[PDB]
RNA sequence: UACAUGCUAAGACUUCACCAGUCAAAGCGAACAGUUACCCUAGGG
RNA sequence: ACCCCUAUACCUUCUGAUGAAUUAACUAGAAAUAACUUUGCAAGGAGAGCCAAAGCUAAGACCCCCGAAACCAGACGAAGCCUGGUGAUAGCUGGUUGUCCAAGAUAGACAACUUUAAAUUUGCCCACAGAACCAAAUCCCCUU
């Protein structure tokens, strides 16, 4: 029913996380923060 | 077991950050400089001596369960429950002469 | 001593009155694992090949000198300081020298040609107030080896080797003047000098005043293990002798 | 452990320990804790914080892993830019 | 439900050990495989 | 002498059946890493190598006996048998030899209890107060 899925940062990149999202919704773009650059940027998945 | 309880009882000095008591549901509650975790364990923010007291339970008005409790209490009810206060020992400070210029 | 007066009058020490010194002998009595579930890491990952160097701190130096062990009006090696037994080091065990530790920076009052594999810079500091030198040298682990203790190399009979060059890693630390690296351009020590005497408060005093000049400007040149020898040298102690070859190839070779 | 080898009739170190801590001279082990890069996802930041972290060990494991590593192991090392240099040493220490 | 479910750090709890587990002030930063009546050996009932 | 009174052989294993005719001989605890004790010397020790933030060197003092089926190799006889591997191994019994003094027995899921030595300061017993909404007592605890 959900997958655990990667986003990886736009910016300070390098930087990526790991969080769960629902099998049938769309792609997940969220806005996290990253300490590379130490500010808040997009992060938008590449690998389930 | 899950080894819950008081771990510091009446008269006992505590240290800033000693946890006081731990419990699966609000059995005592927080009162002057005790602090509540996660988990509603009970901890303290101050150095001093552990004291429990009965005080008036006057719960938030956010707390929509507790507010309509308290709503439906006569006009002859007042509720109580037992408080865990943390009584400072030292103070927080003294001046001492640095330099005579 | 009123022992010997008490031996006047006992009986003759024999092989029949002796005792071992009471408790010296015992009587002899007759009649998953917890290491295994944590997580390897590598903290000792490559410990073998790590370089190692015994601190020789500024009190130890002081006290060497105080005590007439260390001779401070000749240049100061890493041979003076084993004979003088200030400094233990084992080139197996892989030591790669002595560091310069600033421990006595305050009350340190020597004037000194030191020669050490790594220095601090509150040591040079200290050193270089007191009218002195510090050299930072390599010394392979062969090298380092013979310089430790030349005499039982002189007893193996091979010729004096040339000391090899430090590794790439080394080689930035030894050619710098900022830590008197024995491959560094000498032009920039008098620039280093003055940051060093500037910065921690005390005047430079020029060394070409003093009458041990010429002692605090000796430096051996790297590819030299001993002062006064070249490699490619035998000594014949037991005669006392000298021995160099003439030879082309083998001069080229010494001379690399 | 082998007490006594077949070739030399030495001791033999037990090569787990040297690979899984880290022996302070003054006597204290240094390991990690299990699981800090295993299954990473779903635990808090609280304990992921907890797990990345070094730990010392017990005076019982202490004297254990003792038992099991040779004197080499216990012996006073001056590495160039150890991280490890200041904890060697143990200070203001009143048993 | 949430995307600071970030970083660090005093002090403590804990299933009687261990390994694991919790809570947290201040600070930075952010919100606000069967079988043997061929069986065999050491023991036990 | 006996008669009287007193006296459930011993060993092992159970929480409290086993073996032994008798005499003599034979017959069973093997390891110094650390630590401790006693010396030497001492920021150094050590008769190369090793260790050293009082250490180092030396000594002393700790780790039993008997008892399978098997498997393998090579012979010898007509699978067996022998020699070797082999003091095989695993279980489970049984046995482990002078004296005195001191300390010294019941939770449990390594821990508990126990010994020796060392450093230091409270330990036990406990009075008021104190520990929750949905009987016994227990925890805590100054005095003594």
């Amino acid at each position: 029913k959900n997958i655990l899925v990667r986003m990886v940062s736009e910016a300070g990149t390098g930087f990526c996380f790991n969080t769960k999202r629902n099998r049938l919704r769309e792609k997940l773009t969220l806005l996290h923060y990253d300490p590379v650059v130490k500010q808040r940027v997009l992060f938008v998945e590449k690998k389930k | 077991g899950r080894r819950q309880g008081i771990k510091k009882m009446e008269g006992h000095y505590v240290h800033a950050g000693n946890i006081i008591a731990t419990q699966r549901h609000f059995r005592w509650h927080p009162g002057a400089h005790v602090g509540v975790g996660k988990n509603k364990c009970l901890y303290a923010l101050e150095e001093g001596i552990v004291r429990y007291t009965k005080e008036v339970y006057v719960p938030h008005p956010r707390n929509t369960e507790a507010v309509d409790l308290i709503t439906r209490l006569p006009k002859g009810a007042v509720l109580y429950k037992t408080f865990v206060h943390v009584v400072p020992a030292k103070p927080e400070g003294t001046f001492k002469l640095v330099a005579m210029l | 001593a009123r022992a010997l007066d008490l031996l006047r009058g006992l009986p003759r020490v024999s092989l029949a009155n002796l005792k071992p010194n009471p408790g010296s002998k015992k009587p002899e009595r007759r009649p998953t694992p917890f290491y295994i579930r944590i997580p390897k890491y590598g903290f000792n990952e490559g410990h073998s090949f790590r370089r190692q160097y015994k601190p020789l701190s500024l009190n130890r130096l002081q006290y060497l000198i105080d005590l007439g062990r260390v001779d401070p009006s000749q240049p100061i090696d890493l041979t003076q300081l084993v004979n003088g037994r200030g400094v233990t080091i084992q080139p197996l065990k892989r030591d790669y020298g002595v560091q310069l530790v600033e421990e006595g920076a305050d009350t340190f009052t020597a004037k000194v040609n030191i020669e050490v594999q790594l220095a601090s810079e509150l040591a040079i500091a200290a050193i270089e107030k007191n009218g002195g030198v510090v050299t930072t040298a390599f010394y392979d682990p062969r090298s380092l080896d013979i310089v430790c203790k030349p005499v039982p190399f002189f007893l193996r009979g091979q010729p004096i080797p040339k000391r090899m060059l430090p590794p790439e890693e080394l080689v930035p630390y030894y050619t710098d003047a900022k830590n008197r690296g024995y491959l560094a351009d000498p032009a920039k020590f008098p620039e280093a000098r003055l940051e060093l005497a500037r910065k921690y408060g005390y005047i430079l005093p020029d060394i070409t005043k003093d009458e041990l000049f010429k002692m605090l400007c000796t430096r051996k040149d790297p590819r030299q293990i001993f002062f006064g020898l070249a490699p490619g040298w035998v000594v014949n102690m037991a005669d006392k002798k000298i021995l160099k070859p003439t030879d082309e190839n083998l001069l080229k070779y010494y001379t690399s | 452990l082998t007490y006594f080898s077949a070739r030399k009739g030495k001791r033999k170190t037990v090569k787990a320990v040297i690979d899984r801590f880290l022996r302070l001279h003054c006597g204290l082990w240094v390991r990690r804790k299990a699981g800090y890069k295993k299954k990473l996802w779903k635990k808090t930041p609280a304990r992921k914080k907890r797990l990345r972290e070094f730990v010392f060990c017990n005076k019982t494991q202490s004297k254990l892993l003792d038992k099991m590593t040779t004197s080499f192991w216990k012996r006073r090392n001056w590495y160039v830019d150890d991280p490890y240099q200041k904890y060697h040493d143990r200070t203001n220490l009143k048993v």
